[PDB]
């Protein structure tokens, strides 16, 4: 679950040469199917995303 | 010492506290607003591309 109400049953542990990396030379560890989010509204979810971004990219923590 | 009835009383005085009032009524001190998030200083891009 994230801390927005979103649950979700592990369907597959995909390899990390099959994950999609980033021009960062990163992949992700969790993929999310963006259609949780148009009959659910949770828009935090994506406030949350660039916020622990941003605080993992500067080194912050924020409210 | 007989103890008549007299009269009907004329009225009825009242004795009680009255409360203070030059403190209230002032203009009103609530509690101040927090700051908006405002964006730190010096934040630079650290991260620079591989190659």
């Amino acid at each position: 679950a994230s801390r927005h109400g979103q649950k979700g049953i592990l369907s597959r542990l995909w390899p990390a040469e099959d994950m999609p990396f980033t021009e960062s030379g990163m992949v992700p560890d969790i993929l999310f199917n963006p259609h949780g989010f148009p009959s659910r509204m949770t828009i935090g979810m994506l406030i949350e995303s660039m916020a622990g971004k941003s605080a993992a990219l500067h080194g912050l923590c924020h409210d | 010492g007989g103890l008549t009835c007299a009269s009907a009383p004329q009225g009825t005085l009242r004795i009680l506290e009255g409360p203070q009032q030059s403190l209230s009524g002032s203009p009103l001190q609530p509690i101040p607003a927090s700051p908006p998030p405002q964006i730190p200083p010096g934040l630079r891009p650290r991260f620079c591309a591989f190659g």
